[PDB]
C-alpha cells in the first residue's frame, strides 16, 4: 500500500481482471477448454491480492469492498461450475455483471482532483440540469408524435395475401413477393391486384412477435416507433408502409415534420449543451 | 397542468366509431373541457376582461376552450367521425399549451422556433439545389430498370418522385444502393440507339458524379449551418441562474 | 525522398487483380518493395550517422520514421509479406504531409493539444469495453442468440449500436431471444445505451474539435488589444 | 408435329417433338446426347417432367411479383417466361439443334434472362449477397463466350 | 414591412424572378413521357423565359458593359453563371432536337438546362449573402477533404493489396470449391425482412432455379484502387458498412475485421466531425464573435 509499485500492480491487476471477465464465456471454453483453468487461476490470484487491501485498510472504499465481494462471489460460482453441478449455460453468470467496472480503478489516479473540486461539481451540476431540461423537451415531442401516430396511422397488419389463403395456413408461400402492405379501403392505400386480396394477418392468428414490434397500435409502441424513426434508422420503409396502408398526405406530413424537428434540431440541442459545457470549462479553469 | 397532461393521455387509444372504448373516452373528454372552462372563467372574472386578453397565452387558452365547447355541442348532436377527429385535434392543441406553463420548456420551444425562422434562406437554398438535382435525375434516370432499391416508391420517373428520393438521400438511408441501381449497364438492360426514353438503364459516370456530389454537398456541409444556428439560439435564449 | 515515397505508394497500390492463373509469393512488386525498404534503411542509417542516435531520436518525426523502417523491414520477410505489417508500408504516405506547411499547421491546429482528444479516445474505448463485457455477461447464455456468444461479437454489436447502423435490428433480435417478460428491460437498457452514445459522446467529439479550432482566451484578448487596381488594370 | 405421348409407339425422328421442350426433336437428342430406345425415351420424358416442374415453380414465383408490368419499359413478363423456358430446356438438353430457321448461341439465352427477367432479390439469411441478382451468368473475370440453339424469341 | 419588401430589388429583377419561378413550375411537369420537345403546352414557359432573359441582358449590357468598366454585368461568378444559363437556354430553344441518344451531347445540354433555379441565388440578396458566408471557409473544407482523401488512400492501398480477388464467393452456399460451382441450384427469394414467419416442417421457402456463378458482390469490391476508394467512400456515410464488415470477415477471415473497424473510428467518428467543427467555426468567425 505504501509503495507506488503497489498502486501500479493494482492497476495492472484491474486490467487483467477485466480481461478475465471478458474471457469467461461458455462457448470460449467450448472452443478452448484449457482457458477454463486460466480464468479460474487469475480469478483466484487477483482476489488474494485485493483481500490483502481490504485487510490493510482497517488502519469511496465501499466501492473496492463491493468489488472484492464480487470477486469472491465469482470465484465461488466458478468453483461450483467447474464441479459440473451447475449447468454452464445457467443464468447464474449474471453474478459477474458488475466486475467489469473494475476498469475505473485503472484510471482512478486521473479521476483524483486536488484543485477546488467545488468548481468541477458546479460545472457538472449545470450540465446535468441542462441535460435534464433537454431530456424533458425530447420526451414531450416524442409523446406528441406518439399520440399523433396512434390516431392517424392505425395498425400496420393488413397485407395482400394469395386469393385462397386460409387462417392458420399462413406461411411464406401465402405472401406476395416482396411482401406488400395494403388497405381494405377502395380508394385509399394500395389495391391488391387480381389473384391477391387485402386482409389483416393478425386476424389469421399471427402473434405480435411474428408481425414485428413496430407500429402505432398503442401509445407505448407509438412512441417506441417514433424514437426509432427519429434515429433515422428505417424511417423511409415505415413511411412506405404508411403510404401503402393509409392516405399519402398523412404519411408525408407526419414523417417530414418528424424528421425536420426531432432528427435535426433537437439532437443539435445536445451539441449546443456540450459546447456550453466546454465554454464553462474555458471560463472557470482556463487550463484544460 | 396535470389535468392537461391527463387529457392528453386520454388519446392513448385511437378514437374510432367501431371501437366501443371510444364512446366512454369521448365522454371523459367532455368533463375536462368544462373544468377547463372554469379555469378560463376564473381567470376572466378575477381580472378585467381586457386584463385577461392582455396575455397572449390567455388568448390561446380562450381560443382552445371555445373550440372545445363547440366540439362538445356538436358531439351530442351529430355523433360521427368528424366530431371525434375534431375532439382529438382540440385535445392535441390543448396539450401543446403545456409549453407556456413550464419555464425551461418555454425557453427551448422559443429556441427551436427562432432557429427555424432564421434558417429560412438556407432551407430555401437547399430546396433549390435539391430541385436542380431532381430535374437532372429525371432527365438521366427517369427510365431505369427496377432493381435492388429502385421500386414503386424510390423512382425518378417524375419530379415529385425525384424530390422525395433526394430528400431520403439527404436522410442518407441506402443512398448507395440507389446509386448502384442507377449504374445498371448491359447485359442487365436493353440499350437504345436513338432515344434515351426508350431504354431502361442509366449512366454509370453520371450516377457516380450525381450521387457523390449531392451527398457530400447536402449532408456534410449544409446541415452544419443549421447546427450552428441551433447552437447560437440556445446560447441566446436558454439561460439558467448566473453567478 | 518524398518523390520516392510517392512512387513507392503508387506502385504498391497498382498491384490490382489480374487473374487467378498467375500469382506468386515472388513478383515484381515484391522486388520493388524490397528496393524501397532498402533505400529507407539506408536513409535512416545515414541520418543516424549524421545526427547521432540521441539526436535522431530527439524528434517525434524521426521516431515515427524509425518505427516505419523497422516495420517495413519486417514486412519484407517472405512469411510476413502482405500480413498485418502491410500497414507500415502504407503509413509512409504520411511523410507527404510535410510537403505543405499550411496543411501541417492546420493539422496541429485542429487536433490541438493531444491531451484532450487522446483522453476522449481512451474514454470511448474504455466505455465500449466495459459495456461490451456487461452485455456479454447478461446475454452470453441466452440460447438462439449469437450476437453475444463471445466477447468479440458483443464488441461488434455495441460498436454497431454506436454507429446507429441496424441497431434496431440488434435490438429486435435480442428481444426475440429473451422472453417477453424480459424484453422491456432489455429494450430499456439498449435505448439508454444508444441515447447516451449518440447524444453525448458524439457531441463531446464535436465540442472537442470546435474547442480545438477556437483560439485561446488569452490569445483572444491579446489580439483584441493589438488590433486597436481591378480587371481594368490592363 | 407429333408431340411424343407414348414411350413405346415412338420406337422420321425429325418430326417427333417433346411435350414440354417442344423446341427440341428426338433426332437432335439421339445425335448429340428396341428396349434401349425405350430407356432413352423414358429418360427424355423424365427430364421433360422435371423441367416442367421447375418451370411451374418459376412461374409461381413470378406471378407474385406485383411489379410485373412496371419493372421495365422494354420488357414484359411474357418474354421473361419464354427466355427462362428456353434456358431451362437447353440446360437439360445441351445439344446443337439442326432444323430451325434462325438460330443463336444457346448460352446467350442466359444473358437474355437477366436482360428481360425482373430483379428478384435473394434471401440474405446464411450468406450476404450484397445486391447480387438471383439470376446471374458471368462470374469474376469469366469470359462468357459453343453449341447453337433455335431463336425462339 | 410590406413597403420595404417591395423595394428589396428593382422592378426588372422582380419580373425576372417571377419569370424564373414560372419557368421552373413548367419544367416541373416535364417527364420522360411528357417531354417539352414534343409537348407544345410546356414550350410557352421556355419561350417567355428566353425572351425576357434576352431583353434583360440587352438592357444591362449597354448600361454597364461586359468588360473594362467600373460596373459590369459580368464581373464575378454570378454574371458568369447567368450568362452560361442564358446561352444554354438559347441553344436548347434554337436546336430543340427530336431524338436524344442516351449519354450524348443533347442529354448533356438537357441536364445543364436544369441549373436554371440557381438564378434565384443571384437575384435574391439574402441567398447571395448565404452563399458568400458558406464559401468563406472553403480553404478549411478543402484541407479537411485532403485529410480524408489521404486516409482513404491508405486504407484503399491496404485493401487492394490484401483482399484483391478474395471476396469472390460461389452464389451457392452449399458448394465450397470453385471447380464444383457449375450447373444450376435452387435459390430462395426474399419475401419480407420484418416478418418472422416460421416455415412449416414439410414446407420449402419460395424460390427458383438459377445457375451457379463465382461472382463478387455487386455493391462493393476491392479488385482495384478505384473500387476500394468507392467502397470506403460509401462506408464513410455509415450506410451498408455492416454488410461490408460481414463480407470481409466471412470471405477473408475474422482478423481482418480489425481493418474495417479502425477505419470507421478514424474516418467517421473523427474525420466527419472535422467538417462540423470547421463549418461552425467559420460561421462564428463570420458572425463576428470568434475573437
Ligand atoms: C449547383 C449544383 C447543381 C448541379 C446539378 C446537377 C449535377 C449533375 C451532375 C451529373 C452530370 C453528368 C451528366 C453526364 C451526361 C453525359 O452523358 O455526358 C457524357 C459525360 C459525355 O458524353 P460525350 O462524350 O459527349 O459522348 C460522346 C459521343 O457519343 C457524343 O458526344
Ligand atoms: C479493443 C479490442 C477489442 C477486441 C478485439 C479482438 C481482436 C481479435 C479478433 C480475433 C477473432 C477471433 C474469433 C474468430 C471468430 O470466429 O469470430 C468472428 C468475429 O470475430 C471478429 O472478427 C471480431 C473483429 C474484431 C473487432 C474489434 C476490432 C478492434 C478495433 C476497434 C477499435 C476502435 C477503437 C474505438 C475507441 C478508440 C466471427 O464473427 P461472425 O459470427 O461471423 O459475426
Ligand atoms: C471523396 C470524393 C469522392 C471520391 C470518389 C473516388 C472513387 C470514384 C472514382 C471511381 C473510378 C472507377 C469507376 C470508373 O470507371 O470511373 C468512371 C467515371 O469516373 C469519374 O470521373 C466519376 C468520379 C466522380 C467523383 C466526383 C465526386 C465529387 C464530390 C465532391 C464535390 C469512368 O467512366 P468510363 O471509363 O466508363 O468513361 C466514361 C465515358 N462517358
Ligand atoms: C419564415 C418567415 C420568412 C422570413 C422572411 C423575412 O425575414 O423577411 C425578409 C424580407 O422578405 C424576403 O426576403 C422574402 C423575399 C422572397 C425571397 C424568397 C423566394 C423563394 C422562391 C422559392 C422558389 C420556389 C419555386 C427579410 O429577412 P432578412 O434577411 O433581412 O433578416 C435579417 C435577420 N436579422
Ligand atoms: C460554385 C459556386 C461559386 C461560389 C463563388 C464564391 C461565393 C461568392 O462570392 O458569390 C458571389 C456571387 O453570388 C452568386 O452569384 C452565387 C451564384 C452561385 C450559384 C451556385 C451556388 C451553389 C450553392 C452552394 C454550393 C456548395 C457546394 C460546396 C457573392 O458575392 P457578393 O455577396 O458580394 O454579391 C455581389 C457581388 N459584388
Ligand atoms: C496517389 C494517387 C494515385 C494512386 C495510383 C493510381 C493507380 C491506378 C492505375 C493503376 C490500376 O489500378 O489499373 C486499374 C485501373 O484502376 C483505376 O480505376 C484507377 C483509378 C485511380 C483513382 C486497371 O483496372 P482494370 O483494367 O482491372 O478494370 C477495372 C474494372 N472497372
Ligand atoms: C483492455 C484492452 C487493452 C484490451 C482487452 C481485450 C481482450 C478482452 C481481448 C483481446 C484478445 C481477445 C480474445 C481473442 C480471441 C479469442 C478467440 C475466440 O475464439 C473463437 O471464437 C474461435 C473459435 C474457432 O473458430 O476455433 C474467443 C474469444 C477470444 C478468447 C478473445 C476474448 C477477448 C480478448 C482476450
Ligand atoms: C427513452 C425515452 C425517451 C422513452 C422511450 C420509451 C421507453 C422508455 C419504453 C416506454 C414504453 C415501452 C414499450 C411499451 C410496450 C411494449 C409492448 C411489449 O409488447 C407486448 O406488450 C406484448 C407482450 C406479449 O406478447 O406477451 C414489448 C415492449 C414494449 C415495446 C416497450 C418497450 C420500451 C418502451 C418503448
Ligand atoms: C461565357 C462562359 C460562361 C462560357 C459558356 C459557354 C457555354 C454556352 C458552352 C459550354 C459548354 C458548351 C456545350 C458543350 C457541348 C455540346 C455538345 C454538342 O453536342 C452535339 O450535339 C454534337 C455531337 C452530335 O451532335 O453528335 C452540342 C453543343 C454543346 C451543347 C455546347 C453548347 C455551348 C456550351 C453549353
Ligand atoms: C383473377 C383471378 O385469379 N381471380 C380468382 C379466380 O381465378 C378464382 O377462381 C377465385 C376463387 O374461386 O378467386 C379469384
Ligand atoms: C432456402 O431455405 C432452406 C430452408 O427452408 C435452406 O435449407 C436453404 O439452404 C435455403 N437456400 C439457400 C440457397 O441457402
Amino acid at each position: 500500500i505504501n509503495k507506488p509499485w503497489v498502486h501500479s500492480l493494482l492497476r495492472i491487476c484491474a486490467i487483467i481482471s477485466v480481461i478475465s471477465v471478458c474471457m469467461n464465456t461458455p462457448m470460449t471454453f467450448e472452443h478452448y477448454p484449457p482457458l477454463q483453468y486460466v480464468t479460474f487461476t487469475l480469478d483466484t490470484l487477483l482476489m488474494f491480492l485485493y483481500t490483502a487491501e481490504m485487510i490493510a485498510k482497517m488502519h469511496w472504499c465501499v466501492f473496492d469492498g463491493f468489488m472484492v465481494f464480487c470477486l469472491w462471489v465469482s470465484l465461488v460460482l466458478q468453483v461450483f461450475e467447474i464441479a459440473d453441478i451447475v449447468d454452464q449455460m445457467s443464468p447464474w453468470g449474471m453474478l459477474r455483471i458488475p466486475r467489469p467496472l473494475i476498469m475505473i480503478r485503472a484510471f482512478r489516479i486521473y479521476f483524483r482532483f486536488e484543485l477546488p473540486r467545488t468548481r468541477i461539481t458546479n460545472i457538472l451540476k449545470r450540465s446535468g440540469e441542462q441535460i435534464w431540461s433537454v431530456s424533458i423537451f425530447l420526451l414531450f415531442f416524442l409523446l406528441l408524435y406518439g399520440i399523433l401516430g396512434v390516431q392517424m396511422f392505425g395498425t400496420f397488419t393488413y397485407h395482400c395475401v394469395v386469393n385462397d389463403t386460409k387462417p392458420g395456413n399462413v406461411t411464406w408461400n401465402s405472401l406476395a413477393i416482396p411482401d406488400t402492405h395494403c388497405s381494405p379501403e377502395l380508394e385509399e392505400g394500395y389495391q391488391c391486384p387480381p389473384g391477391f386480396k387485402c386482409m389483416d394477418l393478425e386476424d389469421l392468428g399471427l402473434s405480435r412477435q411474428e408481425l414485428g414490434y413496430s407500429g402505432f397500435n398503442e401509445i407505448g409502441t407509438s412512441i417506441f416507433t417514433v424514437y426509432e424513426a427519429a434515429s433515422q434508422e428505417g424511417w423511409v420503409f415505415l413511411m412506405y408502409r404508411a403510404i401503402d396502408s393509409f392516405p399519402r398526405w398523412r404519411s408525408y406530413f407526419y414523417f417530414i415534420t418528424l424528421i425536420f424537428f426531432l432528427a435535426w434540431l433537437v439532437k443539435n440541442v445536445f451539441i449546443a449543451v456540450i459546447i456550453e459545457t466546454f465554454a464553462e470549462i474555458r471560463v472557470q479553469f482556463q487550463q484544460m | 397542468a396535470l389535468l392537461v397532461l391527463a387529457q392528453s393521455v386520454l388519446l392513448s387509444v385511437k378514437w374510432d366509431v367501431e371501437d366501443p372504448v371510444t364512446v366512454p373516452l369521448a365522454t371523459m373528454s367532455v368533463v375536462f373541457t368544462f373544468i377547463f372552462v372554469l379555469e378560463v372563467t376564473m381567470k376572466i372574472i378575477a381580472m378585467s376582461p381586457a386584463g385577461f386578453w392582455q396575455s397572449r397565452r390567455n388568448r390561446y387558452d380562450l381560443l382552445v376552450t371555445s373550440l372545445g365547447v363547440v366540439w362538445v355541442v356538436l358531439h351530442f348532436a351529430l355523433l360521427n367521425a368528424y366530431t371525434y377527429m375534431m375532439g382529438a385535434c382540440v385535445i392535441v392543441f390543448r396539450f401543446f399549451s403545456i409549453c407556456g406553463k413550464h419555464v425551461t420548456l418555454k425557453m427551448l420551444l422559443l429556441t427551436v422556433v427562432v432557429s427555424m425562422y432564421k434558417s429560412f434562406f438556407i432551407i430555401v437554398g437547399m430546396f433549390l439545389l435539391l430541385l436542380c438535382y431532381a430535374f437532372a435525375g429525371v432527365v438521366l434516370f427517369g427510365t431505369v430498370k427496377y432493381g435492388e432499391n429502385i421500386n414503386r416508391h424510390a423512382n425518378f420517373s417524375s419530379a415529385g418522385k425525384a424530390i422525395t428520393v433526394l430528400f431520403r438521400i439527404v436522410t442518407g438511408e441506402d443512398w448507395n444502393k440507389i446509386m448502384h441501381d442507377c449504374m445498371v449497364q448491359p447485359p442487365f438492360c436493353t440499350p437504345d440507339e436513338f432515344t434515351y426514353w426508350a431504354t431502361d438503364c442509366g449512366n454509370y459516370a453520371g450516377a457516380l458524379m450525381y450521387f457523390c456530389s449531392f451527398y457530400v454537398i447536402i449532408a456534410y456541409i449544409m446541415l452544419n449551418l443549421l447546427v450552428a444556428i441551433i447552437v447560437e439560439n440556445f446560447s441566446l435564449f436558454y439561460s439558467t441562474e448566473e453567478d | 525522398i518524398l518523390s520516392m515515397v510517392t512512387v513507392d505508394v503508387i506502385v504498391a497500390a497498382s498491384n490490382y487483380y489480374k487473374g487467378e492463373n498467375f500469382r506468386r509469393q515472388y513478383d515484381e512488386f515484391y522486388l520493388a518493395e524490397v528496393a524501397f525498404t532498402v533505400l529507407f534503411d539506408l536513409e535512416a542509417l545515414l541520418k543516424i550517422w549524421c545526427l547521432g542516435f540521441t539526436g535522431y531520436i530527439s524528434s517525434s518525426l524521426h521516431k515515427f520514421e524509425l518505427l516505419l523502417v523497422i516495420g517495413t523491414t519486417l514486412h519484407v520477410y517472405p512469411d510476413l509479406y502482405h500480413s498485418q505489417f502491410t500497414y507500415f508500408q502504407v503509413l509512409r504516405v504520411v511523410r507527404l504531409i510535410k510537403i505543405s506547411p499550411a496543411l501541417e499547421d492546420f493539422v496541429y491546429k485542429i487536433f490541438g493539444p493531444g491531451k484532450k482528444l487522446g483522453s476522449l479516445v481512451v474514454f470511448t474505448a474504455s466505455l465500449l469495453i466495459v459495456m461490451s463485457a456487461i452485455s456479454l455477461q447478461m446475454f452470453c447464455f441466452v440460447e438462439e442468440l449469437d450476437r453475444f456468444t463471445t466477447f468479440p461479437r458483443a464488441f461488434m454489436s455495441m460498436f454497431q449500436i454506436l454507429t446507429q447502423e441496424g441497431w434496431v435490428d440488434v435490438m429486435d433480435q435480442t428481444l426475440n431471444a429473451v422472453g417477453h417478460m424480459w424484453a422491456p428491460v432489455v429494450a430499456i437498457y439498449f435505448i439508454l445505451y444508444h441515447l447516451f452514445a449518440t447524444l453525448i459522446l458524439l457531441s463531446l467529439f464535436v465540442a472537442v474539435i470546435l474547442d480545438n479550432l477556437e483560439l485561446d482566451e488569452d490569445l483572444k484578448k491579446l489580439k483584441q488589444l493589438k488590433q486597436s487596381p481591378l480587371r481594368l488594370r490592363i | 408435329c407429333f408431340t411424343v405421348e407414348n414411350a413405346d409407339a415412338v420406337c422420321n425422328l425429325s418430326d417427333f417433338y417433346l411435350s414440354f421442350c417442344n423446341s427440341y426433336t428426338l433426332w437432335e437428342l439421339f445425335s448429340g446426347l428396341m428396349t434401349t430406345c425405350r430407356q432413352c425415351v423414358e429418360a427424355y420424358q423424365d427430364y421433360d417432367h422435371h423441367a416442367q416442374e421447375k418451370y411451374e415453380e418459376f412461374e409461381s414465383v413470378l406471378h407474385k411479383y406485383l411489379q410485373s408490368e412496371e419493372y421495365s419499359v422494354k420488357s414484359c413478363p411474357e418474354d421473361c417466361k419464354i427466355v427462362y423456358k428456353a434456358w431451362l430446356c437447353s440446360q437439360y438438353f445441351e445439344v446443337t439443334q439442326f432444323n430451325c430457321r434462325k438460330t443463336i448461341p444457346c448460352k446467350q439465352y442466359c444473358l437474355e434472362v437477366q436482360t428481360r427477367c425482373p430483379f428478384i432479390l435473394p434471401d440474405n439469411d446464411e450468406v450476404i449477397y450484397g445486391g447480387l441478382s438471383s439470376f446471374i451468368c458471368t462470374g469474376l473475370y469469366e469470359t462468357f463466350l459453343e453449341p447453337e440453339c433455335c431463336d425462339v424469341r | 414591412q410590406l413597403y420595404d419588401l417591395l423595394g428589396l430589388v428593382t422592378y426588372l429583377d422582380w419580373v425576372m424572378i417571377i419569370v424564373t419561378i414560372c419557368s421552373c413550375i413548367s419544367m416541373m411537369f416535364e417527364s420522360p413521357f411528357r417531354r417539352v420537345m414534343h409537348a407544345p403546352t410546356l414550350q410557352i414557359a421556355e419561350y417567355v423565359f428566353v425572351i425576357f432573359m434576352s431583353i434583360e441582358l440587352n438592357l444591362k449590357i449597354m448600361a454597364d458593359g461586359l468588360f473594362f468598366t467600373p460596373t459590369a454585368v459580368i464581373r464575378d461568378f454570378g454574371g458568369v453563371m447567368d450568362i452560361f444559363i442564358y446561352l444554354v437556354s438559347l441553344i436548347f430553344l434554337c436546336w430543340m432536337p427530336q431524338n436524344v441518344p442516351a449519354e450524348s451531347g443533347a442529354q448533356l445540354l438537357m441536364v445543364l438546362r436544369c441549373l436554371r433555379p440557381l438564378r434565384i441565388f443571384k437575384l435574391v440578396p439574402q441567398m447571395r449573402k448565404v452563399v458568400r458566408e458558406l464559401f468563406s471557409g472553403f480553404k478549411e473544407i478543402f484541407l479537411v477533404s485532403i485529410l480524408l482523401l489521404t486516409l482513404m488512400l491508405v486504407f484503399a492501398s491496404f485493401g487492394v493489396q490484401l483482399f484483391a480477388g478474395k471476396l469472390a464467393k460461389c452464389n451457392d452456399p452449399n458448394i465450397i470449391r470453385r471447380e464444383d460451382c457449375n450447373g444450376i441450384f435452387r435459390i430462395n427469394v426474399s419475401v419480407s425482412k420484418n416478418l418472422n414467419l416460421k416455415l412449416r416442417p414439410g414446407e420449402k421457402k419460395p424460390g427458383f432455379w438459377v445457375p451457379r456463378v463465382w461472382a463478387n458482390p455487386r455493391n462493393f469490391n476491392f479488385d482495384n484502387v478505384g473500387n476500394a476508394m468507392l467502397a470506403l467512400f460509401e462506408v464513410l456515410s455509415l450506410k451498408g458498412w455492416v454488410e461490408v464488415r460481414d463480407v470481409i470477415i466471412h470471405r477473408v477471415g475474422p482478423i481482418h475485421g480489425i481493418y474495417i473497424h479502425v477505419f470507421v473510428f478514424l474516418g467517421c467518428m473523427i474525420g466527419l466531425t472535422l467538417f462540423v467543427g470547421v463549418v461552425i467555426a467559420n460561421f462564428n468567425e463570420n458572425k463576428g464573435t470568434a475573437l
